[PDB]
């Protein structure tokens, strides 16, 4: 993160209720799953200071709306229907 | 108006420090430090007699001044009321004052928490309910300043006073333990409310893991230096039966509201007692036979029934208790607060887990190796 | 008076509330009545 | 004398724009303007598709 | 004219709310942003002035742009109570005059200060000779009051530019009986 993230979301809260901002990767490396969203959220403690607006591990996933893979599975050019399991078991 | 202050300059020996540069700061005809100078006055043990004259040349400020928060005025009605001792007029013009001196900022909340603040002279449990509530009506937004959350905290107070939620004191004491972190006063006061804390606390039971947030430092460094057995008392629900001595020095020493439900603070040795057995043990046998729990939960063999369909009525543990055998099982628990010893010591878990699971991978994978592929 | 300057903050607000619907109506309605003319105009049937 | 065998450097994030705009636009034909770079003569380049507006057109 | 984009900030801070000169300071800085505004307004169209704050954050609100009504507009409520910073209204200006489009303009800041702002030594002079690398001349401006002796503002005045400078000059201002024209005309000539 930087320092910003949280006044950048509450100024932009005006636009959207529910203001996202999404740490996302420019280097996929990852083991797993790519940007993940964090939505505004109070949290403070059971100190319960000043409301905190950290935004937290607001979950998603990689939603294909639709398929239009007509180019995009056009552009795979690697993988078949895997009848796989030994890879799931290592990662 | 002017002549108003040549006449109540002097206020006292070096008083006029202070009001023969406010005989100039009008003529500035300043706010800033004429707010402040209302805070000085305040700072400055005035015994209430320059306030509870200037009072209508506050009414003056509302007139042509109106720029400045009436935060300043709200404190200047409650620092007349020494002069006063009377709020039943205080209410009305503190309304008056709320309606007639606007700003942008919350002052709906400053003025409800005033009237909250001094509204210990009414008889309680009638206008408290209405209006504190409605102070939390209007906390949602932002609670920025804070303070409005300190007094929110003193109205709450006497209003967990207005008797009904007897451990609410201990929510509530974490809106008093974080309205402002830093206690802002000395330490005996507040030791002392440390000290009636932890009674007030203990005693009421609407909480259940009461033994949590001992570790807190804004308490225990007040309680560094009160009586020696409170401190262990609250260890004793801390750790949670195993000192017998203050789990029954709470009915040595500690006397008033004892008596009532200290059969529910023995009640809640058990609940404790149970999570203690089945955490610190890791080990099986969580068919556990009732001898330990009507040893050490002074408890009966007809009544460890009870203590665990009571804790079935609590949640946090749901057994499968043996009846042919009488043994007490164990299932999942609610375990602990902090073990930060076992949260180094872990790794025979943690460590034991990666590393084992990784092999045993490692060994299903390389066992299947050469099918690859 | 002093209600006077947020009264001319509020009306100001009102001016730029019925240009802001001047605009999404009939900016917009430029577009929508034009299609809707352009389906009458190109080119009869049955409920 | 562009006669060659020539060629087009597509983005292919432009063929996503434009199978998001004709695949759920009005049942007509769809029509923009490219955004590119005329490279070269026995090829070119694109990289840029703008969305269009909806007026009625053709 | 002469080419520059003048930045200006809106004191809102705590300290611009008295009624000492007329009843109201934002007077002052609201008819001063008012002036400033119309004069690029009526200097060139292809300026870019529209505001920025020292309250707590530095917020742009609107586009940094030719016009200025909605600016005047943004002035009415301009909330002055919060922390006032000398510091973060120069750098914030100077990477959003780095956000620039019409490449037709140098870089100009006057900086409305009513409070014995916060800011080190080691934070002016750093922030004086990084204009001076990055060749900024500011006009620097106290409204308000200051207090006597000044030591930010004058000290960023003294060290702020040089190969061709003469921007950095600034007017202390007392908390007098006097009008709130007569506190943005003693800063309109040498901000």
């Amino acid at each position: 993160l930087h320092k910003n993230d949280i006044a950048i979301n509450e100024l932009m809260k005006r636009y959207c209720p529910n203001s996202v901002l999404v740490i996302i990767d420019v280097k996929p490396k990852d083991l797993g799953l790519p940007t993940e969203a964090y939505i505004s959220v109070e949290e403070v403690h059971d100190d319960g200071t000043p409301t905190s607006k950290t935004f937290e591990h607001v979950t998603s996933e990689i939603g294909a709306e639709e398929a239009e893979e007509v180019g995009v599975e056009h552009l795979l050019r690697d993988i078949k229907d895997t009848t796989s399991q030994r890879i799931t078991n290592q990662v | 108006v002017p002549g108003f202050l040549q006449q109540s300059q002097n206020s006292g020996p070096g008083q006029p420090a202070v009001w023969h540069r406010l005989e100039e700061l009008y003529t500035k005809k300043l706010w800033h430090q004429l707010t402040l100078q209302v805070l000085d006055f305040v700072q400055d043990p005035c015994f209430a007699q320059g306030d509870g004259l200037i009072k209508l040349y506050e009414n003056f400020i509302s007139e042509f001044e109106h720029r400045v928060n009436p935060l300043s005025l709200v404190e200047i009605i409650l620092h007349v009321v020494r002069q006063m001792t009377d709020p039943n007029v205080a209410l009305t013009f503190l309304e008056k004052t709320r309606e007639k001196v606007k700003s942008s900022d919350e002052a709906v909340i400053l003025c409800k928490t005033a009237i909250g603040a001094l509204k210990l002279n009414i008889g309680d449990l009638q206008v408290t309910k209405e209006t504190i509530e409605d102070v939390e009506e209007m906390l949602n937004n932002l609670p920025g300043v804070t303070s409005v959350h300190s007094r929110f905290y003193d109205l709450s107070s006497k209003y967990y006073q207005t008797i009904g939620n007897h451990a609410s004191y201990y929510k509530d004491a974490l809106r008093f333990l974080g309205c402002v972190d830093i206690k802002d006063l000395p330490v005996s006061e507040q030791q002392e409310r440390a000290f009636t804390l932890g009674l007030a606390g203990l005693l009421g039971e609407g909480v259940f893991n009461f033994g949590e947030l001992l570790m807190h430092p804004v308490l225990e460094s007040l309680r560094n230096t009160d009586r020696q057995w409170l401190i262990d008392t609250l260890y004793a629900f801390n750790s949670g039966n195993v000192e017998r001595f203050q789990t029954l020095k709470t009915a040595w020493g500690q006397q008033p509201d004892l008596a009532a439900n200290e059969a529910q603070l023995l009640r809640k040795i058990q609940l404790l007692c149970l999570m203690e057995m089945t955490f610190t043990r890791p080990a099986n046998h969580r068919q556990l036979t009732f001898e330990e729990i009507a040893k050490s939960a002074k408890i009966t063999v007809n009544e460890v029934e009870l203590l665990v369909m009571k804790a079935l009525s609590v949640g946090l543990v749901k057994g499968s208790i043996d009846e042919v055998d009488k043994r007490v099982h164990m299932t999942w628990v609610q375990p602990r607060v902090l073990d930060l010893q076992q949260i180094k010591g872990m790794k025979d878990r943690l460590e034991f887990w990666c590393t084992d699971v990784k092999s045993m991978e490692m060994l299903v994978e390389h066992q299947a190796h050469d099918i690859l592929t | 008076r002093t209600r006077l300057l947020d009264s001319e903050i509020k009306i100001m607000k009102s001016e730029v509330l019925r240009v802001t619907h001047e605009l999404q109506a009939m900016k917009d309605k430029i577009k929508e009545n034009s299609e809707k003319i352009k389906v009458n105009k190109t080119l009869v049937s049955n409920v | 004398a562009v006669d060659t065998a020539e060629q087009v450097y597509i983005s292919s994030l432009a063929l996503l724009k434009m199978l998001k705009h004709g695949r759920a636009g009005v049942p007509m034909e769809v029509m923009g303007l490219m955004l590119g770079e005329f490279v070269d003569d026995y090829t070119v380049r694109v990289i840029d598709v703008f969305a269009m507006p909806q007026s009625g057109t053709g | 004219m002469v080419l520059e984009s003048t930045m200006v900030c809106v004191d809102n801070s705590e300290y611009m709310r008295n009624g000492d000169f007329l009843p109201t300071r934002l007077q002052a800085q609201q008819d001063a942003v008012n002036i400033v505004c119309h004069s690029k307004t009526r200097s060139n169209p292809e300026n870019n002035v529209g505001l920025i704050t020292l309250a707590n954050d530095c917020e742009v609100l609107t586009t940094l742009t030719p016009d200025t009504g909605r600016i005047l507009s943004k002035l009415h409520t301009v909330q002055p109570k919060g922390k006032i910073t000398f510091c973060t209204g120069i750098r914030v200006a100077h990477l959003a005059l780095k956000h620039r489009q019409g490449k037709n303009h140098k870089m100009r800041i006057i900086a409305f200060v009513g409070s014995p702002v916060e800011d080190n030594e080691k934070d002016l002079v750093k922030l004086a000779k990084r204009l001076k690398k990055e060749k900024v001349n500011v006009d620097i401006i106290n409204f308000g009051e200051e207090e006597v002796n000044t030591e930010k503002l004058t000290a960023f005045v003294n060290t702020l530019n040089g190969k061709d400078g003469t921007g950095s000059h600034l007017v202390t201002v007392p908390p007098g009986p006097s009008l709130a024209d007569a506190l943005i005309s003693s800063p309109i000539l040498a901000g």
